Order: C-alpha cells, then structure tokens, then sequence
C-alpha cells in the first residue's frame, strides 16, 4: 500500500504530522491511562494537487488506523435531508472501528461559508457538521484531517477551538522536494542513463506533485509516440520486452517541461535559498553583523537570556542598486538554514494601487507559519517613489502599505522566529516609522563591490560558463573600478553572448561547407569554440559599462554618516 | 504628520479619526472613569480642538531625562542585565 | 459521416487533440498492459461557433469511440430532481460502450458557479457533476470533452486536477483558416470561377467557422434572388440542372460580406503574421539583432545551454513614429513562425482608466497558451504621456497597468516561449524599473529609415498599386532626405487617391460624351489611367510632408547615447 516512501517533496511537514499522530494512534493506549488531550483535528492546506489525501492516506496505513475518505461533493452531491445521515454514518462507522482516521476532502464545499453563508440546506449541513465535529466525546480515537486550499474559504467555526485547532500548509514542493517527487513518479519506467532527474527538477520551479506526474506521463507519452509507432507493430496487450526498449530521453523530458504550465506558479515561494556566502565575495563586516542578528539569538539563545537581552528582529539594507542586497539575505537565511520569503517591490505596489493592504495579514501569517524564516521586503522604497521623492504628495511619508507592514511588526515578535530584512536604495525617502525601536532599526550599508569582491562576483557569474584559464579574472575584477554587481553580471553575459554567437555561426559556415563540397571522409574536428576565450571577455569589456554614478554612491555616504556617532564621546572613559 | 505638517493638505487640521475621538470624548465623561491621555510629539500640528476644555485640555510637558533621572533610567534599563559593580552608572548618567 | 477534412481552420489545435486521444482511444488495449494515467477530462473553449462540438464530434468518428453528447440546457431544462438522474445515466451509458466520449455543449449552463452560486437546485447539480467527473475508477476510458466560452466561467472545482487537467482555446480561426473553413464551405454549391475564395477570405478578418458559413449561405441566397426568381419557374422541386446552371459571382460575396456582423470581431487574436523582412528595407544590424535575441535560444537551445546563459526575453523598441517597429516585431514574429499578439495603447489606456488591470494576467495566460508567441506591447509610454511627461501627476514613473505588467513579466520566463518587445516612442518618460534585468533590458533603437531603406518601404507601399515603370523610385526614395515610412507611406496613398480622382472624373465625362453624343460605333479605348504614372506621384510629392522633425530626434539621439559604454575601455587588453 501507500506509506511514506509513497509520500514524496520531503517538505518536512509529514515529519510535523508524524509527530501528531503517533501517541494517538501508534500508542493509543497510553492516553488511557494519562490524561491529555490529543489533536481532535488536523487541518491541512495547500495548493491542490499537493498530494494532502495521499498524506493522510499514507499516515493512515502507516500508523494502522481505519481510514475513512468523506468527499465533499460526495456528500453535497447527495439529496437535501439525506446527506446529513451520510455524514452521521460516517462518523459512526469511523467511530466503531477505533482507532480511526476521517479524511475530508474538499472541506470548503461541505463547510464553504465564510459568514457570507449563503442558501439553507447548506448551512444546515455546516452546523450538523459543527455539531458532530465538538460532538467527539474523546472516546476512542478518531482523529478527523481535512483539506482546504486556504485557511479562511472554510467556515471560521471549523477553525475554533476543538473543531480543527491545528492546521498544516503542505505548501508547494521545493527543488529537493520536485526532485524526491520526481524520484517516486519516475519508477516504473525505466528511464534512461542520460536523464538525470536533477536538470528536469531545477527547471520545474512552479509544478506540484500532480504537476510533476502529469509532466512524467507525457515525457513518456512522446517516448512512445516518437518510437514503437513508426514500426506500427501492436496487439491486444503490448509486449513487456518490446516497451522496455525504449527509454525516456532528455528530449523528452525538455518537450514535456515546454508542455506544462504549472498548476500555480503565481502561488508564493517559501524556500530555503541555495545561496551560499561563497556567491558573495566579501562583506565580512556585514557578514558578520548579519550572522550575529540572525545566527546568535537561535544558536545561543541561552547566553541572549542571560544578559537580559532581546535581540533586534529587523534589519534594513540601504545601498546602491545590484550590490547583492536580495543575495546577502538569502545567503543569511541559508546559513541558518531557515526558510526565505520575499515580499518584491511589485507585490506591494499592487496591494498599493488596489488599496488592498490586508494582503500585508496574510503574508506575516504564512511567515509566521513557516518558522525559522527570514522574512524580507526587497525594494521596500518603492511606494515612496510611485508618490514622488522630490516633491511627492502633500501628505508625509506614511502610507497605506508601510502602515500595514508597521502594525504587523508592532503585532509580531510574538512568534520569536520571523526575522524581517528590507532593500531598500532610495533611504531618504524610506518612512522614518520603519526606523523606530522594534521594527527595523539596524541599518546596514552595502557599498560597492571590492577588488576581492568582483573577483567572487565574476567567479560565481561564470562558475557555470566554461571560462578558459587563459581569461585572468583577478584583473578584469581589478580593472573595473567601480562597477557593480549587476554591471560584473553584464559583463560576462554579453562574453557568454558574444562566444555563443561566434560558435553558432562558425558551426553553421562548417556545414555549408560540408554541404558545398561534400567531404570523402567525415571526420568532426569537435566545436571550433569549446570555452570563452579572452578574446569574448575583451569585446565584452568593451561595451562594459558602469550603472551606478558616484553622485548617488555619495548620498548614501551623506545617509551613512548621516548616522554619526557623535564627535565627542570617542574617547570616553570611566572614572578610575 | 500624515497629511503633512509644513504645508499638508489644503483643508484644516480637522480629520475623520480626530473628529470621531472629539465626538466620543464629549459624549464621554457620563462614565466617571474612562480618563484620557494623549501623547504628542508634534503639538503644533495638534488640532486645536482637542485642547478646548472638556477635552485633553490639561498639557503637560514631558523635558529630557535630567542627570537623576539619566541614572534611574539607566538602572531600570540595566536591572536585568548582570552589571558588575566597577562600572559606574552615575558617571555615565551624568556624561551624557 | 463528420471528419478531420469537415472540421475546417487548420488551426493547428486539432492536432494537438488528436496526439492527446489516438493511444487512449485508437491504442486503448496499450494502456491495459502499461501503467500510465490517459486524459480523463479535455476542456476546449473559445469564441461560440468555433466548431468544438463539431471537432468533438470528428475526434469520435475518426478513432471509432462511442460519441455521447450531454447538451447543458437539455439538462438545465429537466426537471429539479430527475436531471441529475440524466447526468447520471448518461455517464453510465457512455461507461457501457468503452471507449466511448462524453461530450458536454455549454458546460458553462450546468456548472457556471465561479464561487457566487446562485441558486440551490445547480449547487446540486454542479456537486453531482463533480462527483461523477472525479468518480471515474480510471476504468474503461471514458474521455470526457467540454465546452466553454472561457475558462472562468465554469466552476473552478472543474478545472482542477482529474476533472478537467488540460485545456485547448480553439481560438478564431485566421486567415489560412478562413480560407479553409470557406473551401468546406464552398464544395456544394458550383462556386463560380471568376470567385477565388481568397479575396473572400483576407477580407473575412474578424468570422468564425459558424460567420464564415453564414456569409456563404447569405451569398447563395443573393445568387438565387437575384436569378431564377425573374424567370418564376417553380415546381415541387426546382430541377437540379437549372439550379445548377447558376454561378455565384463574386459581387454576391461582396455583398454578404458587407452584410456580415462577424460576432467577435473584438475578440483578440493570436495569428502568425504575414509580414516578412522584404516590408522592411534594411535595419541589417537591427535585424540580426532581433534574429539573436529570439531565434538563437530556439533554432540552437543546446548551445544556449552549453555556455549556462539564459536569453533575455524581452527587448524594448525606441525611436520615431512610423518608422516600422510594428512591422519590425511582426516580421520577428514571422521569421520564427511563432504566434504573435499586440497590445496597442488603447488597450492599456482603457485597462488604466477602468482600474481594471487584471486583464494583464488574462492577456499574459493567452500569450502563455499561443506558445510560441510573441507578446507585443505597443506604444507601451502611452499611460506616461496621459498622466503627463514634462510635469506629470505628483507620483513616479509607477502606474497600475505597468506594475502589473512588470510583476506578470517576475512571474513569467516560467513558460521559456513567450517573448515579449515593447515599442515606445517616448523613452524618456518610460519607467526605469521597466529595463531592469529580467524585464525589456535589451533596447533597440530603430533610427530614421535610409535611402536604401526608403526605397525599399516605397516599394512594399506600392506592390498592390498599379505603378508606371516610367516613375523612377529609387530618386523618390532619394529625394526624401529624412521622411519616416509613415510620411512615404502618405505620399504612396496621396499618389493613389490623386490616379483614382482622375481615372473617375476622365470616365464620368467620357461617359457623357457617348450619352450627349451617341457614337453610331461602339469602341471602348480601355482605361484613360489604366497605371500610376510620373505626374501623379509628382503632385503627391508636391504635398509630401515630414512628420517627424529633428528635435525630436535629437532627442532620442541623447537617450542612445545616455545608454554609453563608459569612454575609458575602449582599448581593454588583457596582460600577456
Ligand atoms: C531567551 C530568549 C530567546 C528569543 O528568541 C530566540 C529565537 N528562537 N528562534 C528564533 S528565529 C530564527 C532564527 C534564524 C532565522 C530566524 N529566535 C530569534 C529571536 C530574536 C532575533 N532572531 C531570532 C527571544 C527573547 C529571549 C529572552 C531575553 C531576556 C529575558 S529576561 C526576563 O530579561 O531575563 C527573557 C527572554
Ligand atoms: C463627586 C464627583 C465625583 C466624580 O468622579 C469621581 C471618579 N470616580 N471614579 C473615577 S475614574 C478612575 C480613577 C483612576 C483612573 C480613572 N472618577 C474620576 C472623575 C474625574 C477625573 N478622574 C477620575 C465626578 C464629578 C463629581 C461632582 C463634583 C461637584 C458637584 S456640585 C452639584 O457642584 O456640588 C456634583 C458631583
Ligand atoms: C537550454 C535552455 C533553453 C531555454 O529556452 C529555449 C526556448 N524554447 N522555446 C523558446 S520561445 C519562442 C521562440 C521564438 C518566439 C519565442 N525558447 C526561448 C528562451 C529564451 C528567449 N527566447 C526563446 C531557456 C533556458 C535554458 C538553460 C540555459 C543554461 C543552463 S545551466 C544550469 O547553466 O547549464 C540550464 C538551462
Ligand atoms: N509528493 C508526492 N508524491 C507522490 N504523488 C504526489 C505527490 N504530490 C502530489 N502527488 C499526486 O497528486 C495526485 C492527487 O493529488 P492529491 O493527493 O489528491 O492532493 P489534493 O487533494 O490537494 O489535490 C495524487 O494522485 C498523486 O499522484
Ligand atoms: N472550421 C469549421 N469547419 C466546418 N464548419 C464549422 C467550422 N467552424 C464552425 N463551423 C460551423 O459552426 C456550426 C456550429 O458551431 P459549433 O461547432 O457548435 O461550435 P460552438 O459549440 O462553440 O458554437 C457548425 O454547424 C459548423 O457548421
């Protein structure tokens, strides 16, 4: 039957379910004898096809417990008046064979009203419902799991307190998770040697595990149209040797990745960032300070309770744009190992233009949800510029956004684990609220890249491409005075242009000639331009190009020494 | 501060939010112990209304910590955290 | 019977039904012996009268499966409480004859909640409905076809996985479709010789397969009135000889389509455009340039690949009006034989004014289905200049319709076809976050057209005109120092307009000259102007204007070299 291996994304909330279940099902006869209240109910909620009734069902097989499924629209589908005898049979039947597991699929058509409630059986079967839900006597052990894609499309009573009172978010599977999902629906078809698996799963950001079958089904649906059609050879049942001779090929897969809109890319990413410090070539203060905030109130939370202290939650990145701002909090969360949310500046233009700031709710919510995470508000300056900078509005700094943003944080440290980083280039315009003690206070200034850091910057740009050793890098990160992060990652895209044009077009003259004077013995002489040369970097260079000016790197160091210390108290010293 | 301050919006400083507190405030009082405080720190931009008698007319201005008061704060500040006793607080307090 | 040379259009989505339903119906037995999930549910929707119940209907005939047809308001019009008893015994009948179809016309009437749910008796239905569609054991192989105006206008419980997985938009059919729709059309009724059909069809733009066949019909029924009828002969049945000696004319095609109303005219289209590099005469390096950025990662996606460089995909037109950056995105569009669409300013100004920028998401979810395409955004400055451009509205650059353009573009490159050229003829007042890396970074300035390329937009102005080969066109071209291809287009129309003033007014008066003075002979000289000659294009040129003065560019002149690179790398040499 179905178990864990079945259960794949490795999105580590079935080990938080596992943790759930087992004393009340895999002990259940030790809540006899203690008294405690197990979970009554488990409320999963995620994006659909991400496998929740797998889930449970594998939960079920694996703890032993009966499972019982109640479909939504099994039950909504039935007649008026007889549909609530369907749900009471059901609990009673999951009630004899205890210890017992009621899954309910679909919740938000059986229970859908959101207070709006409308029609009258309907609300008729949500309060039976609610009645035999806080009905449960804690006798036996029936635990009833439910799904819902969000939180709130369900009746608010369902939320309360002994109807469903802990919820899960399954949530969209990561790359380790579509790659372990990809493992499992990739199984039985014996795919081929070249195929990886890992390509396929770094290129398959959006899918869900329904998505990642569906796109694995048709891989194989065009390995076997592009083979064992054109032989045309078919009977009743086709034979076992015959089909296993034909592998999946990379191609194969390419087409079906081309072929698979994502049943919810738009949905939010919560992820743990695979960047990694070595990305970014320096910042060892700011590494530093950023390992201290974040890293040493988890690390060596004991030694943070012996002073007294409480660590700042927020930290506010002010520098010139493409210094690594977005690539310097995801590195924080990586070393931490906690998961990374980015709020972009356009999300927050939009809640902004609509007038639709509750969205700021749901986004600490679900921060909130997925502790230890690093909550970060890039480009947090970007309200302030659509109503000005100069001159603006007449109205002050505030706004409805920032205001938002504001209450939640005012509202937050509560859950001890959300830590907010913002981006932000424009710090002169930024509200001064933001500021305050208890929101984002630590501000950290990320100036341009060093000598050492250009260096790292071109390494980890063209870590992938294959750079010839002739190209010296140490040089051309020295010969570059003042670019930036992004202009380094101009530079050696326009190299990488530049060498992937010449190869095609020396290539495509090679077969003309080939074509033109047809050759008596074939032989290749492999790629005429098999790395980047120094030559591709020196054309490149040519076009390089420097984004940020130095008035702009000379008022953030107004702003930078717009902080100043005082100019008094640098020799201060105890009475002794 | 939101409507501005210098120039702000073309109309007075009269609002929704402060004209809704000035309507609960003298429809107030029948309560005997709902007692208001208001915390400013821009009173010129205050609206004048909020200061006519029967509102938060008593004002009471707030001057920066004095040198005891430096001290007594720097001990409430410092009351949990382990200070040795070599560093002496009212030095600080009266540096700054 | 009906089948795939009925079903007209060549719309290239019949192939793509017909690859997803020969194995799980014309290879039903395969997938007994191979574990593999066929497509339970195909959702194909589009404008009405498209033919879905008609391709439905050849898919059935051609793979042999048992067609079943469950008509939404012959349901709808049952009784409350005895259609679901028709739902249900329709599902059992087509279970019976495995393979069999089950076609369900105007899902939208059964299922049409969008959440709103109007009503107590269709929350019943649509409950049941999904109940049975989810209820399939995956036994048989039951294909259960739908059809919809829109995706969103049926439940979203429809669309979600195992009900309805996969969705085909039939779409209008286009040119080359029309032509074909008007060939099956057109086989019956003895269609004259001197109609070609082709006329018919490049101005038929705006009918559907179901407008096509009613202008056909609209056609036959002008031939018949306008003969036969004087005669009076009737019988019983007319004789077929007689009927037959009847040929529709090309005037009656005129006529009914001037009496057509195509009913979606408005409907946006997704059409390969015909226009080609021959329209445009030059931009060589602009051409090559285009040909990189979009069919290098496509024609050689392995070399993209081997370097690790991912193509921008997106590039942004800038230069003066009429000077063919339409045209150039077109021909674009056409080397690639990608489907292309173009959202003018209008479209975005009434997005703007109507705060309505969802539409943004609709018009990137049907360049993203129409893959590979070529999303066009037309005078994209267009929103700038109608909040200002010197002065402005109080805020930034930010706007609603671009942010939301922006964060569709963060949420695309996802689909790796759909490629997106902005065109905009006032780069200045653009806003910036629009060319940050990942947006329309790569910039293209299309200047001025030369004499060569003057005279080659002369000639492609001047193809379908009758013209002299006395007027020479390479001087007019010359003569021209600085007109854009709108000003040449202008002078190629005033050219025409005075050649046909004068061939009307010449045979009006000849006219009368037979009329006043009736020749005893009659011995018609042809056509008096029977071409465009030297004194026409002469007196057009006398009125020849140029649109664009040279401050403007002058202007932009300033913005290309705003876009510098640097002036201290020019020589950058790497030490050897
Ligand atoms: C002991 C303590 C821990 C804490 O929380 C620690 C923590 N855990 N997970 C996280 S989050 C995750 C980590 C990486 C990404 C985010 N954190 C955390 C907390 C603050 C800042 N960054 C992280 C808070 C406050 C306290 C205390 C300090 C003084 C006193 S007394 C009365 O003066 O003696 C009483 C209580
Ligand atoms: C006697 C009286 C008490 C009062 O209320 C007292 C009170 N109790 N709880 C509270 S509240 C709580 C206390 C701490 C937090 C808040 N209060 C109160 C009242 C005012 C201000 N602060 C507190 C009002 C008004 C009067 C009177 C004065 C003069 C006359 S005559 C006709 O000229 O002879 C008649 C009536
Ligand atoms: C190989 C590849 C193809 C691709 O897509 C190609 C493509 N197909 N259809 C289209 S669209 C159609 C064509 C005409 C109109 C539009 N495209 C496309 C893509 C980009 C720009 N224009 C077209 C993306 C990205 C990659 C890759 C590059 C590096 C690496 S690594 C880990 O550094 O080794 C991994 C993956
Ligand atoms: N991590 C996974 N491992 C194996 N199958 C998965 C996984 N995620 C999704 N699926 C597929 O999703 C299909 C249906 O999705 P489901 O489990 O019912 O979730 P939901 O009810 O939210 O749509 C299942 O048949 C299963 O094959
Ligand atoms: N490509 C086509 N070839 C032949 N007939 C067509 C075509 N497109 C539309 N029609 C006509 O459309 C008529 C009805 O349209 P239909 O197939 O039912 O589509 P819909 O259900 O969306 O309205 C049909 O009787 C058919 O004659």
């Amino acid at each position: 039957e179905v178990g864990y291996d079945d259960i794949g994304g490795c999105r580590k909330q079935l080990a938080q379910i596992k943790e759930m279940v087992e004393l009340p099902l895999r002990h259940p006869a030790l809540f006899k004898a203690i008294g405690v209240k197990p979970p009554r109910g488990i409320l999963l909620y995620g994006p659909p096809g991400t496998g929740k009734t797998l889930i449970a069902r594998a939960v079920a097989n694996e703890t032993g417990a009966f499972f019982f499924l109640i479909n939504g629209p099994e039950i909504m589908s039935k007649l008026a008046g007889e549909s609530e005898s369907n749900l009471r049979k059901a609990f009673e039947e999951a009630e004899k064979n205890a210890p017992a597991i009621i899954f309910i699929d679909e919740l938000d058509a059986i229970a859908p009203k959101r207070e709006k409630t409308h029609g009258e059986v309907e609300r008729r079967i949500v309060s039976q419902l609610l009645t035999l839900m806080d009905g449960l006597k804690q006798r036996a052990h029936v635990i009833v799991m439910a799904a819902t894609n969000r939180p709130n499309s369900i009746d608010p009573a369902l939320r309360r307190f002994g109807r469903f009172d802990r919820e899960v978010d399954i949530g969209i599977p990561d790359a380790t998770g579509r790659l372990e999902i990809l493992q499992i629906h990739t199984k039985n078809m014996k795919l081929a040697d070249d195929v990886d698996l890992e390509q396929v799963a770094n290129e398959t950001h959006g899918h869900v595990g329904a998505d990642l079958a569906a796109l694995c089904s048709e891989a194989a649906l065009q390995a076997i149209r592009k083979k064992m059609d054109l032989i045309d050879l078919e009977d009743e049942t086709i034979d076992a040797e015959v089909m296993n001779s034909l592998a999946v090929t990379m191609d194969d897969f390419r087409w079906a990745l081309s072929q698979s809109n994502p049943s919810a890319l738009r949905e939010t990413v919560v992820e743990v960032p695979q960047v990694t410090w070595e990305d970014i070539g320096g910042l060892e203060d700011v590494k530093r300070e950023l390992q201290e905030l974040v890293q040493y109130p988890v690390e060596h939370p004991d030694k943070f309770l012996k002073f007294g202290m409480t660590p700042s939650k927020g930290v506010l990145f002010y520098g010139p744009p493409g210094c690594g701002k977005t690539l310097l909090a995801k590195a924080i969360a990586n070393e931490c190992q906690a998961n990374f949310i980015s709020i972009k500046g356009p999300e927050l233009l939009t809640m902004w233009f609509g007038e639709s700031e509750a969205n700021v709710r749901e986004i600490f919510d679900k921060a909130r949800q997925a502790a230890p995470c690093v909550l970060f508000f890039d480009e947090l300056d970007s309200i302030a510029k659509a109503r000005g900078g100069n001159i603006g509005d007449g109205g002050g700094a505030a706004d409805r956004v920032i205001n938002q943003i504001l209450t939640e944080m005012d509202g937050m440290s509560t859950k001890k684990n959300v830590f907010i980083i913002g981006a932000t280039n424009r710090p002169d315009i930024i509200d001064p609220a933001i500021l305050r003690p208890g929101r984002l206070d630590q501000l950290i200034y990320i100036p341009l890249p060093d000598e050492k850091s250009r260096v790292a910057i071109l390494k980890a740009n063209l870590r992938k491409s294959p750079v010839a050793k002739d190209v010296d890098l140490e040089f051309l990160a020295k010969m570059t005075n003042g670019f930036s992060g992004a202009d380094l990652t101009e530079i050696c895209q326009r190299a990488c242009k530049l060498a992937i044009r010449e190869s095609i077009e020396s290539e495509i003259r090679r077969e003309r000639e080939r074509q033109t004077n047809p050759s008596a013995m074939e032989v290749e002489e492999d790629d005429p331009v098999p790395e980047i040369r120094r030559d591709h970097f020196e054309e490149a260079m040519r076009f390089a190009r420097r984004s940020v000016s130095d008035n702009d790197i000379r008022k953030y160091e107004m702003f930078a020494q717009t902080l100043q210390q005082s100019r008094g108290f640098g020799s201060f010293r105890f009475p002794s | 501060k939101a409507r501005g301050g210098n120039i702000g919006d073309g109309g007075g400083a009269a609002d929704r939010v402060i004209n809704q507190i000035l309507t609960e405030m003298d429809g107030m009082s029948t309560k005997k112990n709902v007692f208001i405080i208001g915390a400013t720190n821009r009173p010129d931009i205050i609206d004048p209304a909020i200061l006519r008698p029967g509102r938060l007319d008593q004002l009471i201005y707030i001057p920066l910590p004095d040198e005891k008061s430096r001290v007594a704060i720097l001990k409430a500040n410092l009351r949990k955290s382990p200070v040795a006793k070599d560093v002496d607080l009212e030095f600080l307090a009266k540096m700054t």
